[PDB]
């Protein structure tokens, strides 16, 4: 009945998100911070050239031409040793960072499959709230998931029933449940309120009336009466 | 041009190497109570 | 070594320095928290994480904007200044429930996070 | 009992005083190594905010704190060991009391206190319990709705091949089963030292992580 | 080690959502057997489910 209404709800959500993205530039910080520990790391690497670690000079030629090769070569060897230590540190933290990237990449594969090739049943995995769908959007050295998620906002308290006993058989609703809207009694689903007629289609025989305290009687419909 | 010891804002911008600092809790240096005295001891009258 | 006494050595009050400055285009007031120390070499407030100068404690409940530590977080609020308070403990919503009550969701939002 | 480290001992190293015992030239010569102590400091602070948002992602699945009602009417499911008891000063629980009992800053390394207070982490936990117990499977998906506990358990039977007759027949029996298992767990923790081992070793592999750090 | 604990913390978040925020249809994740429910308890630098 309201394909149009639900579609415009989706479009309004998309418009709100486009407004937020055009307004908040820090929302992509999750890429940005990452590229920063790529950036500053690459900066540190560059800065590691400026770090002499006890050298007498940083220029490559200003080492050979002054001291003897028996000393200049060993000086260069330990300076390159310091550089190799910097490279080991950079690659180790870069590869644990890439382990984070790869955990997030298998994570994004499971979001590209669980949440895109289907609906992931992992709650709070592809978005706060129950997840419906995901839309990928490539971004510099990463992906952006638009998580279409169902999140309730407004609540109202309403009434249920413990059981109904008509002629010795306790009645549980296998699908639906006995509800009251304030003036009327019907059977409605767990999550949505859809008033319905109380009959065999909305009840089932289970349990017993031997234990229930507060027993009540109600009407059971027989189609062929 | 900005000082690195004028006020904690200047210390913050000096440490971050940036002149547009947004919201957040940051670090500039370490606080430390100075060595007010030096305590040498000796058994009373060994 | 002089007298018959036992004295505990607590390593003298030490720690880092955190600075809280809001957006430069929004404000310029800077508060300083001294982590891991009490107010020794420092209107002024005492927290478990350290000594906070430049912020006034408040008892109300606003949106927790800038976390500080030990549950105390700061916000730029009322002139305007930095206020550090206990992070929002919210409204309690758990009462007695039984076979006759439910909380029907009447409306929702399809949100694109 | 599924034992899981979540937060780590948040630590930081002030390279000025850590390596250098009150020598400014020592710190300057360390800066002549460049950004090593700086990059390790930012990495450790990154770790610290990692556990801080893990607490935001593990404990703080609720953005706003919930609280337990004074009346614990849960159909015979005894939580006096599980939900906090207001009688004692801290709003924590008896099983968690034992959990904290069975576990075991000065040499330049500093331990950052958790942004979320141990008492406030306890309020996190109590809120999460109140959400699973009174609110149900919804308190992490936005706003918490009402869900009866026994009506959780009924569909949980139906999802594994059992009806909900056992509700009105044996609410007491199922409650006794759950609390008796709880008591067996309580005996295991009060007896078995290795029952919490996966935190303990994590505490230990943190402890002599720092202890090696000072032995180093 | 914090990568182990970060895997364990995404693990604990997916349990704080699967074990805690519903029925985990995942087997041998929220404990051995057809999982029903979970209850978290704080602990010093960790959790107990």
């Amino acid at each position: 009945e309201n394909q149009k209404l639900i579609a415009n709800q989706f479009n309004s959500a998309i418009g709100k998100i486009q407004d937020s993205l055009s307004s908040t530039a820090s929302a992509l910080g999750k890429l940005q911070n990452v590229v920063n520990q790529n950036a500053q790391a690459l900066n540190t690497l560059v800065k590691q050239l400026s770090s002499n670690f006890g050298a007498i000079s940083s220029v490559l030629n200003d080492i050979l031409s002054r001291l003897d090769p028996p000393e200049a070569e060993v000086q260069i060897d330990r300076l390159i040793t310091g550089r190799l230590q910097s490279l080991q540190t950079y690659v180790t933290q870069q590869l644990i960072r890439a382990a984070e990237i790869r955990a997030s990449a298998n994570l994004a594969a499971t979001k590209m499959s669980e949440c895109v090739l289907g609906q992931s049943k992992r709650v709070d995995f592809c978005g706060k709230g129950y997840h419906l769908m995901s839309f990928p959007q490539s971004a510099p050295h990463g992906v952006v998931f638009l998580h279409v998620t169902y999140v309730p906002a407004q609540e109202k308290n309403f009434t249920t029933a413990p059981a109904i006993c008509h002629d010795g058989k306790a009645h549980f609703p296998r699908e639906g449940v006995f509800v009251s809207n304030g003036t009327h009694w019907f059977v409605t689903q767990r999550n949505f309120y859809e008033p319905q007629i109380i009959t065999t289609d909305n009840t089932f025989v289970s349990g017993n009336c031997d234990v229930v305290i507060g027993i009540v009687n109600n009407t059971v419909y027989d189609p062929l009466q | 041009a900005v000082d690195c010891a004028l006020d904690p804002l200047s210390e913050t911008k000096c440490t971050l190497k940036s002149f547009t600092v947004e919201k957040g809790i940051y670090q500039t240096s370490n606080f430390r109570v100075q060595p007010t005295e030096s305590i040498v001891r000796f058994p009373n009258i060994l | 070594p002089q007298t018959l006494e036992i004295l505990d050595i607590t390593p003298c009050s030490f720690g880092g320095v955190s600075v809280i400055t809001p957006g430069t285009n929004t404000s310029n007031q800077v508060a300083v928290l001294y982590q891991g120390v009490n107010c020794t070499e420092v209107n002024v407030f005492q927290t478990r994480a350290g000594c906070l100068i430049g912020a006034e404690h408040v008892n109300n409940s606003y949106e927790c904007d800038i976390p500080i530590g030990a549950g105390i977080c700061a916000s730029y609020q009322t002139s305007q200044s930095i206020i550090a308070y206990t992070m929002s403990l919210g409204a309690e919503n758990s009462v007695a429930y039984s076979n006759n009550s439910i909380a029907i969701p009447t409306n929702f939002t399809i949100s694109v996070t | 009992t599924e034992i899981l480290p979540v937060s780590m001992t948040k630590t930081s190293v002030d390279c000025t005083m850590y390596i250098c015992g009150d020598s400014t030239e020592c710190s300057n010569l360390l800066l002549q190594y460049g950004s090593f102590c700086t990059q390790l400091n930012r990495a450790l602070t990154g770790i610290a905010v990692e556990q801080d948002k893990n607490t935001q992602e593990v404990f703080a699945q609720v953005k706003q704190i919930y609280k337990t009602p004074p009346i614990k009417d849960f159909g015979g499911f005894n939580f006096s060991q599980i939900l906090p008891d207001p009688s004692k000063p801290s709003k924590r629980s008896f099983i968690e009391d034992l959990l904290f009992n069975k576990v075991t800053k000065f040499n330049g390394l500093t331990v950052l206190p958790p942004l979320l207070t141990d008492e406030m982490i306890a309020q996190y936990t109590s809120a999460l319990l109140a959400g699973t117990i009174t609110s149900g499977w919804t308190f992490g998906a936005g706003a918490a709705l009402q869900i009866p506990f026994a009506m959780q358990m009924a569909y949980r039977f139906n999802g594994i091949g059992v009806t909900q007759n056992v509700l009105y027949e044996n609410q007491k029996l199922i409650a006794n089963q759950f609390n008796s298992a709880i008591g067996k767990i309580q005996d295991s923790l009060s007896s078995t030292a290795s029952a919490l081992g996966k935190l303990q070793n994590v505490v230990n592999q943190n402890a002599q992580a720092l202890n090696t750090l000072v032995k180093q």
